[PDB]
């Protein structure tokens, strides 16, 4: 009571000075054509006498195009908009972790105000060729299709596209649910502050989200950033970059950190309601030209450091939603073209029985072997070529056109290696178990075993190795290499497991 | 094949002929021409052919 | 109070009025006198000086140029309270039952924000609707939002007389229907079913569910407006009554198509398809007022046109975003003769989780899905060749398919017209029993004809005994 009283009183300034503004003309549907401000710069956070901000863009000589961040009944035609003096920035601190918070700064979630520290300009340029280096560490999602095909690195940026439905945001969260076990150990290079920017969705799917992240106790490196629905069109134009800010905060201070763009099409159709209410002219499926220099603005923020330059990583994973699965549509191919890594999610494997559904070939990770585990590398490569293979023996044989034991021997090994990457949700495994079950498909021991039969040897085999084989997996990932005797262990664990597995 | 209903019915004849051989009848040894005729009998008598 | 001014253009409800002297902010009520029915304009965009760009609800013949407006000064008051329970109203909270005006105590504001982060209820509690196709790939959730997807005469509107007359019976929560756009013929035969299924009673003052129309004969302003209506109407029985309501809205494309006829009068620069660009914003605040909070429950099933079986649309993609139980109810499953068509792949819900609904349900719910994912692929090969080029599994697959196919099927309960069969109302295990045993494939010897609208599986059973017998 008493500490509220002398905060407000003490807080608040009250401290006058002459300032430049300028009345406002049409306020149509969140822009504002303001007349007055001759010496406001572009893109500038300005603001409304009802204490609301709006940022100025389309500086023209008639007037400035302010776009509102909020309601529009708070703003009639002729009042007040005062020039707060800087670009618009986002409050960034280590004391931001576990809150979720409103696009500019706001944390709207119920849990006292933020302790931010350090502002941080929000449009700013992206690292030039010298300060960056490349992937180097493994950035590992928990997932076996994405760790063992398509992997990620701690130093990049990669799609996950899909079409509605089909898993994406739950590769996300799986993403971010595997890298608890990296922020509680004793590296630094391990541990992970992630910023998931959820653009455009509904609140109680964030408030969904952030009950599955506090249930599987994420709330360290998770930072939420929801601009949802009913948020206005600049919050949800402006939040990627907000939790991009964030995260070069981390990485420039040199801590290893990622950003998930959940619904970044949300944030591509925003900008489109900008541009079309700030009387640009469209381009292409009425998005304006520069729909292409946002999302490359956005996702080019991140790659890793150099080492004089503290070292720290981002990565850069945004999720795309297609239309009936229209690859071809505009913002899919702008940020097909401007990120490398991309996982592609066809729907009907996700109907069809396999989980995570990344139908396959059209994903590509284009920094490959460099951004795995010496173990994953040494055993997954051949599982990618023999996938290849099944699956192009598979089209064209879809008949039975000719069936030697070549190619019953290419399917055989195919649906095996098929009913060894499902995987059930929320449940990511580490590095260790992943080069332990990939040996048990991929080095023989699997191959004439009943298709069916796959899912309960998974779960019988995790059981036997997390029961009696802690160390030997100790060794495993903190070897590096999967050593020689190691290898012949594995194949011996494996042979007395296919013992117990027809016992 | 590629030439309709022949081999089901043909397999469905022999099957039925098989359990009405099955019954009070032991030897149901067979002998079949084609590809398709074994290639319908891995299954359910692929020990007899 | 008010301020007057003057209507200087007129198209539609696009009325640009001139004010002077006391202009009023935007998503404003502003009603023009000299007319026969009150024409409340809503004032949005100020353009130049004095420039109202108001929407105009009612008929816009006879607006003279030069025209008073009375300024009344805030956003649409409504009538809202336990005294509109039995008792239509549209948009402006008039009544348009000739009973009587409404005889409630307070107003509450056609505009509102949207419940925020803070407070937002996060548990899933499992709504069994008795549907077989429902209950068993997408269930609803006794708390969120639920859409009904589907073309035009693919039975969306039987659906939700279903889902009112197996679900409305259980709430006892006030339940509100809004009828968006939609025939005016449905919302007379629903009022009169609810006076005689004694859902609302002229008598006496412990009706249940209220009633909005703002039905397709309404210029473009007024069904711009009806969900926010019945929306505020359901959102005064969730916060300060605390309540377990029901919204029924029918047919939210009817909303966002009059946003988008409004839009092209109201000069804005076409978006994509012909839409407006605030479509997902316009949409998005009026969804995230359709929420399950702390203070109460909502649980919304709303129908959800889309334009020429397009789901590509704008609209109904934004749509496929803002939900919790998708049921895209299909044409060409009806083609095919299964009734409501619902495509079951291209429906989910957000509910489906082992850790929520069970292990059982969901290993069958998948099944059933992965076997006609399968057939569909078969159906492919089949389409060009025929069943004569498939393998014994593949035949099983396709045999299980089309009798799982064929179960997913029920007779309802208000399209007993239609059909011959009595409405069927499945409990959950034996939809579970039931697909549980076809999936498994204890049924290899009854007919697809046999699986046919039948409900619970012991009827297919009969149905096949009762085929045998007549052929005996
Ligand atoms: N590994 C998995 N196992 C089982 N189900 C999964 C898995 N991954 C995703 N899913 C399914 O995906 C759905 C969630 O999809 P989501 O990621 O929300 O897509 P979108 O964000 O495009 O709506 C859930 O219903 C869940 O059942
Ligand atoms: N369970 C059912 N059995 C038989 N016919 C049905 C069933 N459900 C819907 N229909 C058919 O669908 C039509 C109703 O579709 P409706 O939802 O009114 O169209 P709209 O989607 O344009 O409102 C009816 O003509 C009826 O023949
Ligand atoms: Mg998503």
């Amino acid at each position: 009571v008493s500490s509220i009283l002398e905060e407000r009183i003490l807080g608040a300034d009250t401290s006058v000075d002459l300032e430049e503004t300028g009345r406002v003309l049409s306020i149509g549907d969140g822009i504002a054509r303001v007349h007055g401000l001759r010496n406001v710069q572009a893109e500038e956070m300005v603001e409304f006498s009802s204490g609301l901000k709006g940022m100025s863009l389309n500086l023209e000589p008639d007037n400035v195009g302010v776009v509102v961040f909020g309601n529009d009944k708070l703003i009639k035609e002729g009042d007040i908009v005062k020039r707060t003096g800087a670009i618009v920035d986002v409050p960034v601190g280590e004391e931001l972790l576990g809150r979720v918070v409103d696009a500019l700064g706001n944390a709207i979630d119920g849990k006292g105000p933020i302790g931010s520290k350090a502002r941080r300009r929000v449009g700013l340029k992206a690292p030039g060729i010298i300060p960056r280096i490349s992937v180097r560490e493994p950035m590992q999602t928990g997932i076996k299709a994405v760790d063992s095909l398509v992997p990620i690195g701690r130093g990049q940026r990669e799609l996950i596209i899909g079409d509605r439905q089909t898993g994406k945001t739950s590769i996300a969260i799986d993403t971010i649910i595997n890298q608890k076990r990296f922020n509680d150990g004793t590296d630094e290079k391990k541990k992970l502050y992630c910023i998931y920017v959820a653009i455009g969705q509904k609140r109680s799917t964030v408030a969904q989200l952030v009950k599955r992240l506090t249930d599987a106790d994420a709330m360290k490196y998770t930072i939420v950033v929801s601009a949802t629905a009913s948020d206005a069109a600049p919050l949800q134009y402006l939040a990627p970059y907000s939790g991009c800010s964030m995260g070069e905060y981390f990485r420039d201070n040199g801590k290893h950190a990622l950003i998930i763009y959940d619904d970044l099409s949300k944030q591509a159709v925003a900008y489109r309601q900008m541009s079309l209410l700030l009387r640009r002219p469209p381009g292409r499926e009425a998005y304006p030209g520069d729909v292409f220099y946002l999302h490359s603005r956005l996702l080019e923020r991140a790659a890793k450091m150099n080492d004089a330059f503290g070292g720290g990583s981002l990565t850069a994973l945004p999720v795309i939603e297609t239309q009936a699965g229209d690859v071809s549509a505009y913002i899919p191919t702008n940020v097909i073209s401007i990120t490398d890594g991309q996982i592609f999610l066809e729907t009907e494997l996700f109907y069809k029985g396999i989980r995570p559904a990344i139908n396959v070939g059209l994903s590509v990770s284009r920094v490959g072997s460099a951004a795995q585990t010496r173990a994953m590398k040494q055993v997954a490569g051949t599982m990618k070529l023999e996938l290849a293979q099944y699956r192009e023996v598979a089209a064209f044989a879809q008949f039975g056109s000719d069936l030697d034991a070549a190619t019953q021997q290419l399917l055989s090994r195919g649906v095996r290696l098929t009913e060894l990457l499902k995987q059930g949700q929320y449940s990511p495994m580490a590095i260790e178990e992943q080069v332990a079950v990939i040996y048990a498909g991929v080095r023989g021991y699997l191959d004439k075993l009943e298709p069916s039969k796959i899912t309960k040897f998974e779960n019988a085999f995790l059981s036997h190795v997390i029961s009696q084989h802690q160390t030997l997996l100790g060794k495993i990932r903190t070897d590096g290499k999967i050593s020689e005797e190691a290898d012949a262990k594995l194949k011996e664990i494996v042979t007395n497991f296919l013992a117990g597995f027809e016992a | 094949g590629l030439c309709g209903a022949i081999h089901s019915s043909v397999a469905k004849q022999m099957k039925s002929e098989a359990a009405n051989l099955a019954a009070a009848g032991k030897e149901v040894k067979i002998i079949g021409v084609g590809d398709k005729i074994r290639s319908i009998l891995h299954r359910t008598h692929s020990d007899q052919f | 109070g008010g301020a007057t001014g003057r209507i200087v253009a007129v198209i539609g409800a696009v009325v640009d009025v001139q004010f002077d002297e006391g202009l009023p902010p935007i998503l404003n009520a502003l009603e023009v006198q000299g007319r026969e029915t009150r024409l409340v304009l809503e004032v949005a965009q100020h353009l130049g000086e004095s420039t109202v760009r108001t929407i105009a609800m009612d008929g816009t013949e006879g607006l003279v140029r030069g025209q008073k407006v009375l300024d009344s000064g805030a956003p649409i008051r409504i009538p809202v309270g336990p005294e509109t329970l039995g008792r239509i109203m549209n948009v402006i909270g008039e009544p348009i039952d000739e009973r009587g005006p409404i005889k409630t105590k307070q107003f509450a504001a056609i505009h509102a924000e949207a419940p925020e982060f803070v407070e937002m209820s996060v548990e899933q509690e499992i709504l069994v609707t008795g549907i077989k196709v429902v209950d068993l790939l997408a269930p609803y959730a006794k708390g969120g939002k639920i859409g009904l997807f589907g073309g035009a005469g693919v039975g969306k509107t039987v659906l939700i007389m279903e889902l009112i007359n197996n679900v409305a019976k259980a709430h006892g929560g006030y339940s509100v229907f809004a009828g968006v756009g939609e025939r005016t013929r449905e919302g007379n035969d629903l009022y009169h079913e609810m006076i005689e299924s004694g859902v609302i009673n002229l008598k006496d003052a412990t009706s249940k569910v209220a009633l909005v129309y703002g039905q397709m004969n309404e210029p473009p302003g007024a069904r711009a407006r009806v969900a926010l209506t019945g929306l505020t109407v359901a959102e005064y029985f969730r916060d300060q009554e605390g309540q377990d309501v029901l919204l029924f809205i029918d047919n939210i494309f009817r909303f966002t198509q009059a946003g988008s006829e409004v839009s092209a009068l109201l000069g804005r620069i076409p978006s994509a398809v012909g839409y407006q660009p605030t479509l997902a914003t316009d949409m998005g605040t009026m969804q995230e007022r359709i929420t399950t909070t702390k203070k109460g429950s909502i649980t919304s099933v709303q129908a959800i046109y889309v334009p020429a079986d397009d789901l590509t649309d704008p609209a109904p993609a934004t749509t496929f975003a803002h939900l919790d139980a998708t049921t895209v109810l299909s044409r060409a499953i009806a083609e095919l003769g299964i009734y409501p068509a619902v495509d079951p792949l291209d429906s989910t819900s957000r509910i489906m989780d082992p850790n929520i609904v069970g292990s059982e349900h969901y290993d069958v719910a998948r099944g059933v899905q992965k076997i006609l994912q399968d057939y569909k692929s078969l159906q492919d090969i089949i389409a060009i060749l025929g069943m004569d080029e498939l393998s014994e599994e593949d035949k099983l697959t396709v045999s299980r398919a089309r009798k799982i196919q064929r179960f997913l099927s029920q007779p309802f309960q208000v399209a007993e017209v239609f059909t011959g069969h009595l409405g069927k109302l499945v409990p959950l295990k034996e939809t579970i029993k039931g697909f549980q045993q076809i999936l498994a494939g204890e049924f290899d010897h009854l007919p697809e004809q046999a699986f046919y609208m039948v409900g619970p599986i012991e009827e297919a059973v009969a149905k096949a005994d009762k085929l045998a017998e007549e052929h005996s």
